[PDB]
RNA sequence: GGUGAAAAGAACCCCGGGAGGGGAGUGAAAUAGAGCCUGAAACCGUGGGCUUACAAGCAGUCACGGCCCCGCAAGGGGUUGU
RNA sequence: UCGGGGCUUAAGCCCAGCGCCGAAGCUGCGGGUCUGGGGGAUGACCCCAGGCGGUAGGGGAGCGUUCCCGAUGCCGAUGAAGGCCGACCCGCGAGGGCGGCUGGAGGUAAGGGAAGUGCGAAUGCCGGCAUGAGUAACGAUAAAGAGGGUGAGAAUCCCUCUCGC
RNA sequence: ACCGGAGCGCUGUCUCGGCGAGGGACCCGGUGAAAUUGAACUGGCCGUGAAGAUGCGGCCUACCCGUGGCAGGACGAAAAGA
RNA sequence: AGCGGCACGCGAGCUGGGUUCAGAACGUCGUGAGACAGUUCGGUCUCUAUCCGCCACGGGCGCAGGAGGCUUGAGGGGGGCUC
C-alpha cells in the first residue's frame, strides 16, 4: 500500500504561486515567502473594508462641512438641524447631494436652521 | 452612486495680507486653502488647491514675548552642528521665511505636502509678480 | 530570410561573453567584424566565429546579401558548469564553478520592401 | 572568511546595478589613408600601413 | 526497517564541535535510504467468523437471491460430456443468454469443464459456496445436489 | 536506467582548426538527434508592455487618477501616479 | 521640542448649556453556522429564537492520495496519465469540473475496503542553482630580451642569439 | 636559549617622523573561492520596546548607482557560551 | 596641572603586560586525589567589510533653446591659547 507523496504539493504549492504572483521581491516567487505575503494581504484586505467604512463616511462629512460652511454654517449645526427636521438619513453620504447641484443642499440647509433656529 | 472625482480644474489663485496678523492664525487659514479643504470637492491625492501669494510678511504680529523668546533650529549633520535663530534675527534678516516655516509645518508631509508648499509663495514687501486673478482675501 | 549559428557545449561563463556580444548587439557586418578584431578580449575569436558560421549560411542557405545583413539577436546562454575539486588549506576540497555557455547570432536582410 | 561575513545574501537588484556600472566600451576606429578599411586611432595596420609603410608582409 | 540495512551504526562527526547536525549512522529514516518507521511487514488480516451468524449467511444471500427469481436447479444437465457447445445451446434453451454471470452452482465436474473456460459465467460449485459469490455474480444452476449441500448448510 | 515499430542511428554542400551547427536527406514525428520519451520548480538569459533619476521601504493593502492591451455591452487582465 | 505646532480676553487653566465626530459595541440589511419551538408523517425544505474570537484540547464533518472488490467489465488515438495556460462554471473550505496548449498509452465512476497518506522548517538527509565577486588568489622576490621557424592560433612549443640564479 | 635590579658603549624603542626601495594592493589582460545567507526598497535625534531599532513613534539628511579607503553598529562571524 | 558621561568609549585597531587554563614550585587546608577572594615563573585574539556609518573619486542624470567662461552665497565645515 504505497503512500509516495506524488504531486499534490506542486499543484497546491503551484496554486499559491498564482494566488501571489504579482508581488515585489523574491518572495514574489518564493513558496514559502508568497504565502507569508498572501496572510499579508488577506488580512490586510479584512482590516481594510472595515477602514474602508470609516474613510468613506470621512470623505463624504469633508466635502459636505466645505460646501455648508460656504452657503451656511458649520457641519455640526447642519446635522444638528435635519436630526430636528427630521429627515431621516439624507444619507451623509449622500449629502453630497451638495457636490452636484448647489440648490439642493443650500434649500437643505434652510430646512437645517429651520428645524432648530 | 460612486463618489465624484473632480476633472483638472484650474487653479484659482488669491493674494492675501499679512502685516498686523497673527503668525500661526495666519498659517492657520493659509493652510487649509493650499489644500482644497475650503473648496467643496477636495480631493486628497491631487493637489488643485489655490496657489497663495503673500505680501509684507515683514509685518507679522506675534503675541507674548515670543519675539525674543521663540527659536527656530536647523541642524547641520555636523557634531556640534545644531544652529538655533530667535524669531527676533528671522525678520531682521530674510523674514519671509517665518511665514513659510509656519506652513510648512502645517502641511502633509508626502510628496505633495511638499508640492503644496510650492504653491505658496511669500513675500517681505507687499508687491509679488501680478501673474493674474490673485483675488485678494480678509 | 533570418540566419542563425548556434552552438552548445562550449567554454566561459556567461559574464565576459555577453559582455562582448551586447556591445555588438544589432549591429551591421562590417561594423560588428571591425569590433570582433579589435577587441581585447577572447570573445573576439568566439563571438567572431559563431558569428561567421552565421554570415555564411545566409550566403548560400538563406539568401540575404551582405551589403544589407546585419545581425540580430545574439543570444549567449549558460549550458552545464565544470565541477572541478581543488584543494585548500586545512583540507577543503573546494568547489570551482566553470559555467560553460550557448553563443546564437541571428541576422537578416535591411530593408523589407 | 573571517570577521566581516556578507551577513545576507544579496539581492538580485543590487547583483544588477553593481554589474551595473560594469558595461563595456566599443572599440575606436578609423580608417586607412591610401588603403581601404580600419585602423584604431594612431597606429601602422600591417595589412594597410602608415605613411612610408613599414612590413605589410603577411598572406 | 533500519536495522536491515547493510550500513553501520557509527557516527561520522561529533557532538558539539559539529557545524553540522547530528546524528551519525547513515540508517535511520532522516538520511537518504534509511529504514521504515513500522507499517508494511508480513501479516495475516484473518480473523474469525462465528458459526450460526455465517450459516445464516449463506442462506439468507442465496435465499435473497431465490427473493430476485434467478435461479433454478435443473434435474440433470443434458451437456453430458463436458464439452463448451454442448451446455452452451443448453443454455440459450434452460433461459441463459451471454451478459449473466454463473456462480453456476452444480456439483458434476463435467459441466463445470465447459464452464472452467467461463468468460461471463465464474462456475460457480458446492464445497466452497459462498455468499460473496452469490452476490457477485448471477446463477444458481443448481444441479439438485449442489442445493443439497446447500441445505445441509443452514440444517438448523 | 528508457531514442524508435525497428538504426532508417543523418551521406553531400556550406562556415569552421576541430568542435558545433546552418541546409538537405530519414522516419508517423528529430520539441525522439545519440546518456536523445516525458522536461516542471528554484534558476540564469533575450524581446515587449506598465512603472522608476526631491526620495524614508515585513514592500502590501483600500480608493482614485495616468496608462497599455484583451471587451458587443457590461466588464477584465494588468500596471502603479497619490 | 507640548506627540508634534503654536496658542497669551487662548489652541492653557477651572466652571455651566447646546452641537458634532469618533469603535467590528448597536440599528438596518442580507447570505452561511449550530442549538430550542413550529409548519410540513413529511426526509428533503421553509417560517419564528438566540449565540456566531479563541493555544492545548474534547467532539463532528469534508476534500486529496497508492492500491484491492465492482472489473472477462467501463474510458480512451477525435490521443491515457501527468506536464503547462484560465479573466470559466460548481464546493463555505482543502477541492470538483470544463475549455485552451502539450505529451505519448495508460486511467477506474456510484457503492465499498485498506493503508509507508497530505511537509515549510528539525545548525534536517540527497540532488540542483545562485549570494559573496569578475573580487582574493593565480604557490619562492633566483628575472627575463629578441631574431626566426613553426603552425587555423604563438610572450607561453621550437631553432639560435642574449642576460641573470 | 631559566626570573629580578644597576652602570657602560649603541641604536628609530620613544620625541616626531621625512625620503627612497622591491613586492602585494590600484588599471588593463587569462581564470576564479570562501564562511554567512528568511527577505529586504537597509540614513539620523528624542523617546519607545522583555531593558541596546533603518523597521514603532513626534520627528531629521539627503537625485540613481557605483570605486578607493577607515573600522563604530547591525547585541559582529567563528559555538547548539571553554 | 579640572571633575565627569559614552559596554567604567574604541583587542572585525593595537598591547595580551594584569587576567580564573592544563606544567611546575611555594605558602595553606585536607588521611589523600586534589582543592584555598594565597603567592611564583613562563604561557596561540582568528590578514580580503555584505548593508549601514564615515573620508575622499567618479559615472549616468537633472536644472521645460544647445553651449563656453566669469560668478552670487543660502547652507555648511575649519578657525578662537597664553605667557
Amino acid at each position: 500500500p504505497r503512500a509516495k507523496t506524488g504531486v499534490v504539493r506542486r499543484r497546491k504549492h503551484k496554486k499559491i504561486l498564482k494566488l501571489a504572483k504579482g508581488y515585489w521581491g523574491l518572495r514574489s516567487k518564493s513558496f514559502r515567502k508568497a504565502r507569508e505575503t498572501l496572510f499579508a494581504a488577506g488580512n490586510y484586505a479584512y482590516a481594510h473594508r472595515k477602514r474602508r467604512k470609516r474613510d468613506f463616511r470621512r470623505l463624504w462629512i469633508v466635502r459636505i462641512n466645505a460646501a455648508c460652511r460656504q452657503h451656511g454654517l458649520n457641519y455640526s449645526t447642519f446635522i444638528h438641524g435635519l436630526k430636528k427636521a427630521g429627515i431621516e438619513v439624507d444619507r451623509k453620504n449622500l449629502a453630497d447631494l451638495a457636490v452636484r447641484e448647489p440648490q439642493v443642499f443650500a434649500e437643505l440647509v434652510e430646512r437645517a436652521k429651520a428645524a432648530q433656529g | 452612486m460612486k463618489t465624484y472625482v473632480p476633472k483638472q480644474v484650474e487653479p484659482r489663485w488669491v493674494l492675501i495680507d499679512a502685516e498686523g496678523k497673527t503668525l500661526g492664525r495666519l498659517a492657520t487659514k493659509i493652510a487649509t486653502l493650499l489644500r482644497g479643504k475650503h473648496r467643496p470637492d477636495w480631493t486628497p491625492n491631487v493637489a488643485m488647491g489655490d496657489f497663495v501669494v503673500v505680501v509684507n510678511a515683514d509685518k507679522i504680529r506675534v503675541t507674548g514675548k515670543k519675539l525674543e523668546q521663540k527659536i527656530y533650529t536647523r541642524y547641520s549633520g555636523y557634531p556640534g552642528g545644531l544652529k538655533k535663530i530667535p524669531l527676533e534675527k528671522m525678520l531682521a534678516t530674510h523674514p519671509e521665511r517665518v511665514l513659510e516655516h509656519a506652513v510648512k509645518g502645517m502641511l502633509p508631509k508626502g510628496p505633495l505636502g511638499r508640492r503644496l508648499f510650492k504653491r505658496l509663495k511669500v513675500y517681505a514687501g507687499p508687491d509679488h509678480p501680478h501673474q493674474a486673478q490673485r483675488p485678494e482675501k480678509l | 530570410m533570418e540566419a542563425k549559428a548556434i552552438a552548445r557545449y562550449v567554454r566561459i561563463s556567461p559574464r565576459k561573453v555577453r559582455l562582448v556580444v551586447d556591445l555588438i548587439r544589432g549591429k551591421s557586418l562590417e561594423e560588428a567584424r571591425n569590433i570582433l578584431r579589435y577587441t581585447n578580449k577572447r570573445g573576439a575569436y568566439f563571438v567572431a566565429k559563431v558569428l561567421e558560421s552565421a554570415a555564411a549560411n545566409a550566403v548560400n542557405n538563406h539568401d540575404m546579401l551582405e551589403d544589407r545583413l546585419y545581425v540580430k539577436a545574439a543570444y549567449v546562454d549558460e549550458g552545464p558548469a565544470l565541477k572541478r575539486v581543488l584543494p585548500r588549506a586545512r583540507g577543503r576540497a573546494d568547489i570551482i564553478k566553470k559555467r560553460t555557455s550557448h553563443i546564437t547570432v541571428i541576422l537578416g536582410e535591411k530593408h523589407g520592401k | 572568511a573571517k570577521h566581516p561575513v556578507p551577513k545576507k545574501k544579496t539581492s538580485k537588484a543590487r547583483r544588477d546595478a553593481r554589474r551595473s556600472h560594469h558595461a563595456l566600451t566599443p572599440p575606436t576606429l578609423v580608417p586607412c589613408p591610401e588603403c581601404k578599411a580600419m585602423k584604431p586611432p594612431h597606429t601602422v595596420c600591417p595589412e594597410c600601413g602608415y605613411y612610408a609603410g613599414r612590413k605589410v608582409l603577411e598572406v | 526497517t533500519r536495522g536491515e540495512v547493510a550500513y553501520s551504526g557509527r557516527k561520522i562527526w561529533p557532538q558539539k564541535h559539529t557545524g553540522r547536525a547530528r546524528h551519525g549512522d547513515i540508517g535511520a529514516p532522516i538520511f537518504v535510504g534509511g529504514g521504515v518507521v513500522f507499517g508494511p511487514k508480513p501479516r495475516d488480516y484473518s480473523y474469525t467468523l462465528p458459526k450460526k451468524v455465517r450459516k445464516k449467511g449463506l442462506a439468507m444471500a442465496v435465499a435473497d437471491r431465490a427473493r430476485e427469481g434467478k435461479l433454478l436447479l435443473v434435474e440433470a444437465f443434458a451437456g453430458v460430456n463436458g464439452k463448451t457447445k454442448e451446455f452452451l445451446a443448453w443454455a440459450k434453451e434452460a433461459g441463459l443468454d451471454g451478459s449473466e454471470s454463473v456462480l453456476l452452482v452444480t456439483g458434476n465436474e463435467l459441466v463445470r469443464r465447459a464452464a472452467r473456460n467461463l468468460p461471463w459465467v465464474v462456475t460457480l460449485a458446492p464445497e466452497g459456496l459462498n455468499v460473496y459469490d452469490i452476490v457477485r455474480t448471477e446463477r444458481l444452476v443448481m444441479d439438485l445436489d449442489a442445493w443439497e449441500v446447500f441445505q445441509n448448510r443452514i440444517g438448523g
